[PDB]
């Protein structure tokens, strides 16, 4: 449930970090 | 839409907002408190005086 | 006429939404493409991709904002409390509009005490949001949005169910009076005056 959301949100955050690069 | 730009000014503005909130809320608390208080003393003093107050406000309008 | 599983608030998901606005949501193309078969994580994705602002309705077209559409999908889904709490916490530390969504949702589906208790500490949050009203896009803030949720009958083009007033809960002593990050008014006044005169000389 919420844990899946955790993994998704982490993926999103790392993606944003990649964007800022 | 940048959240962390100019920390000091944003904190100040927020402080103004929160102050507005607590001020209106405290105004509320003190207001209903003083109304319920006035009305309570009004019950407590005596029945005759309660009658004098009601008769007074009815006389004022009516 | 039958009722689907009821929200902790005690109201079925359909009734709290007005017919016009919800049908307006269903009719929208954006809703038809983005709101079909959406898992919680997927709604998180749709959020972080497509929501740049908050509103119930926008323009003469009366097109529903993505915020309200995803709010409606979340409403239909009726997710459990723990995962939405974790949702607003984590997503919130990462992004604001997610917090706005979860907050609106909780205001919809949850009882008074719960809503108060969980929303009130977020009055500390000052993060800036852009809100599209009926006319123009006025700038607003997270704390202002929360305060609006608590003190306003209608928010985001959705009527808000009459909430038991907080001071009533105070007199019944179910809950302790709200405490700001700052202290009481008088002590703030005195310490600010003292700090001002001290810094000044």
């Amino acid at each position: 449930t919420a844990e899946e959301v955790h993994a998704r949100i982490e993926f999103l955050w790392q993606r944003e970090q990649e964007k800022k690069k | 839409t940048t959240d962390d730009v100019d920390p000091e000014a944003e904190y100040a503005a927020w402080k103004l907002r929160e102050l507005r909130r607590l001020r209106r809320e405290r105004d509320a608390i003190e207001a209903r408190e003083r109304e319920l208080a006035e009305l309570e003393r009004r019950r407590n003093l005596t029945e005759e005086e309660r009658r004098a107050e009601d008769e007074a406000h009815l006389a004022k309008q009516k | 006429g039958s009722s689907g599983p009821l929200a902790p608030n005690g109201l079925n998901p359909a009734t709290i939404m007005e017919k016009a606005v919800r049908e307006r949501i269903v009719e929208s193309y954006f809703w038809k493409e983005q709101c079909f078969g959406v898992n919680e994580a997927d709604i998180v994705d749709r959020v972080v991709e497509h929501v740049r602002f908050v509103g119930g309705v926008t323009g003469v077209t009366q097109k529903p904002s993505p915020f309200l559409c995803l709010a409606f999908k979340l409403l239909q889904l009726a997710p459990g409390d723990d995962i939405l709490k974790e949702y607003l916490y984590f997503g919130g530390e990462k992004f604001k509009y997610l917090r706005a969504l979860a907050a609106f949702y909780i205001r919809l589906t949850r009882p008074d005490k719960e809503v108060y208790t969980l929303l009130e500490p977020f009055l500390e949050d000052r993060r800036k949001l852009r809100r599209k009203g009926k006319n123009g896009t006025s700038l607003t803030y997270m704390d202002e949005f929360i305060d609006d949720l608590l003190t306003k009958d209608r928010v985001c083009s959705t009527s808000l169910w009459k909430m038991r007033r907080r001071d009533i809960l105070e007199d019944l002593d179910l809950l302790e009076p709200r405490v700001s990050p700052l202290g009481s008014l008088e002590d703030i006044l005195e310490e600010e005056e003292q700090a001002a005169k001290n810094e000044d000389g």
